[PDB]
């Protein structure tokens, strides 16, 4: 359709973080998540908030025939009760954290 | 001879084209009347503009012109019409008859047909198979409506040759009925003896084998239709 | 009994008894049936539906009562049955409105100036003042005091001026997607082609609260009325089934009517962009069949149904309760990288083999230049493996994110749980009805 899958599916994107957004979040103290080429499902039972430091991600909803492309350096919240998958085609890397009610 | 009649076929050799244009002078210094039974072969399907060039000279020689429908649109615009034939109403229909999704019989406007037609032109018929009878004058135009039956006997229904049993059928009419030109209502009748002579070929395997007499076509003819149409 | 049943009928089923305009052989077949088979007609309108049998008696009844043709023509196409009771449309006092830029504007990927943009806003918080009806006396300008010139509508005009220039720029482009889009015109659809006029309203100028002075073009059914009000779009009243059976006898086409603005949605999503309500006349106590949710369109790049329900405010497609609780769960550490590694793993192995010997099925190619020979052969030589190593950080790391996740999903069910917050998506989950090796 002609809305963006981001706005469907409220996925939170910023781009180009500067880095006293970074700091502001505590980011260099968020545990490190890396892959390589594969195919990852997940429900998120939780918000998440993710880094990207390295590489990039392709996320398709379930269900869905377009994808979501997010990039070194900017930074995903990815909502609660979403459901996707994310593909990856070469090295990848990240810091995270997950967001309970409240909180940030 | 009254009556001068020819293909495209003869478009496709040199030689043939240029003995057909004195044959044609011949005729209409003696009076004859030119019959033009377009019947494109294979090369002058090949695109729109070619063969309109290729069939010019002959299309304004001739004073009766039969052609089929898909001979028709693709000489003006095949794409345009196929769209027309599978546009469907969104909402609802315009009339009630449109509810019942029949077969489309579209009668071309002469506006449609002006490209094509030409001062010498007395007569261009424009035929459905032998479902419909499309017919254009100078001062007319209408159809006449038709039908077919080759699941009657679909062990010898062979429709190779129908064609020029309908063509047969409006030569044999025009020479005996010189009024056709001119009156709708008598055109419109004779044209049904041409629709049922095209309907009996369709029922023999064979074009030859299978062309009817007059007797059975007149026969099939006052079978078909209501007395009050004959 | 044959009163509650009838009651049931029109509430659950939609009954109405609508009118049957009957040809005269219709009404002699049912007023004639009555008496019997094969028997002298002995009632009087049975008697009178022999007569009419013929026009020609029809043209002598219709000229002894001194009415034309036409007129005895219309007349069967007359409402029967009792009429409701006439409509009073009282006042709540004045009709009191303000010249108040929709709070939408500008619409999206549509830069204006961000300056003149706050100058225009500060307009709506005017909306919080307070007016009573003992006050609107005091100071009331009027006559010569109440021209145009000496109203302030500094900040609506400024509006407007960006609201001329949206038009100017985008009224080419938006007649071009209603034909893309929309093969029929219908009421709700842009106004396009030899109907469309210069200075019809765009979508933009309306917002929900603005009262309207319009007329009624169409009736539906199933549907409702739709009004113009002057725009490029026709708004729409949800009228629908049973309640059409009195309404029509108020709601007519081409009529006058005051209406106000409830709803401004998507015109490529919903069928209506523009909601209204009946203000003049109110019709309010005669509405009982209500829309669960706007119509909207099903088109050719919505594949997704969860995509489509997200556009609109519909819920989410049903599923079997699992029965089971997330955070009770065990945790999940195969990581999915692993797979790719073993491949890897098996390739240099069987490499570094051959370089020693030699110095339902599925086929997996590897190539040899995403692995890592020169750190393999020295293993190879210096000799759980590298790559086993490899594997098990990978699955660490995997873990730590499950559990992470599932120590704030436990601090988030106590929060939820608190504050009376859902702990599955709701319309999610339906309910029923609704459809050793490791010791040896």
């Amino acid at each position: 359709m002609q809305t963006p899958l981001e706005e469907l599916y409220n996925v939170k994107v910023e781009r180009k973080v500067s880095q006293r957004r970074l700091e502001e979040l505590g980011v260099s103290r968020w545990s490190v998540w890396k892959t390589g080429k594969c195919k990852l499902p997940w429900d998120w039972q939780v918000d998440q908030l993710v880094y990207i430091e390295e590489g990039e991600v392709r996320v398709v909803p379930e269900g869905s025939k377009r994808f979501m492309q997010f990039l070194a350096g900017d930074l995903v919240r990815y909502p609660k009760w979403l459901e996707a998958d994310l593909f990856f085609n070469a090295p990848y890397s990240e810091r995270y954290c997950f967001k309970a009610y409240a909180d940030d | 001879a009254r009556i001068f009649h020819f293909n495209s076929e003869v478009l496709t050799s040199p030689t043939m084209e240029s003995t057909l244009f004195k044959a044609i002078q011949w005729s209409k210094k003696f009076g004859g009347l030119i019959f033009f039974d377009l019947n494109l072969p294979l090369p002058l399907w090949r695109s729109r503009n070619e063969t309109r060039k290729l069939i010019k000279k002959s299309w304004d020689e001739a004073n009766i012109i039969e052609v089929s429908q898909q001979e028709l649109e693709f000489l003006l615009d095949e794409e345009y019409y196929e769209r027309r034939r599978n546009y469907t109403p969104q909402y609802f229909a315009e009339d009630f008859e449109q509810t019942k999704n029949r077969r489309d019989y579209y009668h071309y406007t002469p506006e449609e047909i002006k490209p094509l037609w030409h001062d010498d032109l007395k007569l261009l018929v424009v035929t459905d198979g032998t479902l419909r009878l499309h017919y254009y004058t100078p001062k007319f135009d209408g159809v006449v409506v038709g039908t077919e039956d080759v699941l009657i006997t679909p062990f010898t229904c062979d429709r190779t040759g129908s064609g020029d049993a309908v063509v047969a059928g409006i030569m044999r009419k025009l020479t005996t009925c010189p009024e056709m030109f001119e009156d709708q209502d008598v055109l419109e009748r004779q044209l049904r003896f041409a629709v049922a002579a095209g309907i009996i070929s369709q029922w023999t395997i064979g074009a030859v084998r299978g062309f009817p007499t007059e007797s059975a076509t007149q026969n099939l003819k006052e079978q078909v239709y209501v007395p009050s149409m004959w | 009994t044959e009163d509650e049943a009838r009651r049931r009928n029109w509430i659950e089923r939609g009954w109405a008894p609508w009118e049957e305009i009957l040809t005269p052989e219709a009404d002699f077949a049912r007023k004639s049936l009555n008496e019997g088979e094969e028997v002298p007609l002995q009632s009087p309108e049975a008697i009178e539906a022999f007569k009419m049998l013929r026009p020609s008696y029809r043209k002598k009844k219709i000229k002894e009562m001194g009415i034309t043709e036409d007129e005895w023509y219309a007349k069967q196409f007359e409402i029967r049955g009792d009429k409701p009771p006439p409509l009073d449309t009282s006042w709540a006092g004045p009709l009191v409105v303000r010249q108040i830029p929709p709070r939408d504007w500008p619409p999206k990927g549509w830069e204006v100036d961000r300056k003149e943009l706050e100058f225009i806003r500060e307009a709506h918080k005017l909306m919080a003042e307070r007016v009573w009806l003992e006050d609107l006396d005091k100071d009331l300008k009027v006559g010569e005091d109440a021209t145009v010139d000496k109203m302030c509508l500094e900040r609506f005009k400024v509006f407007l001026k960006q609201y001329n220039e949206w038009v100017e720029a985008n009224k080419d482009r938006l007649e071009e997607d209603s034909y893309k889009y929309d093969q029929d015109f219908y009421p709700g659809r842009r106004i396009r082609g030899k109907d469309y006029k210069e200075g019809m309203y765009e979508l933009p100028f309306y917002y929900p609260g603005m009262i309207c002075e319009g007329t009624v073009t169409t009736l539906h059914l199933y549907q409702g009325a739709f009004v113009d009000i002057g725009g490029v779009h026709e708004g729409w009243v949800p009228i629908k089934g049973n309640d059409w059976f009195w309404i029509r006898h108020f709601i007519r086409v081409g009529m006058h009517v005051i209406v106000e603005i409830t709803a401004k949605r998507d015109p490529y999503r919903f069928r209506f962009p523009l909601e209204l309500r009946f203000v003049h006349p109110n019709i309010d106590h005669m509405i009982f069949n209500k829309f669960d949710f706007p119509p909207i369109f099903h088109r050719d790049g919505d594949t997704n149904p969860d995509e489509i329900r997200r556009d609109c405010g519909r819920p989410p497609e049903p599923r079997k309760d699992p029965g089971s609780k997330p955070e009770e769960e065990g945790l999940l550490s195969d990581h999915p990288y692993v797979d790719k590694l073993w491949q890897l793993h098996v390739a240099e192995q069987m490499i570094l083999d051959d370089y020693e010997a030699n110095p339902p099925k599925v086929i997996l190619k590897t190539s040899v230049k995403e692995l890592d020979l020169e750190a393999a052969l020295i293993e190879r030589k210096y000799h759980k493996l590298r790559r086993n190593i490899e594997m098990d950080e990978y699955d660490s790391l995997h873990w730590r994110r499950s559990l992470e996740e599932r120590e704030a999903l436990l601090r988030d069910i106590s929060s939820r749980q608190a504050l009376g917050l859902p702990l599955e998506e709701p319309g999610r989950y339906k309910p029923g009805s609704f459809f050793s090796y490791d010791d040896a």
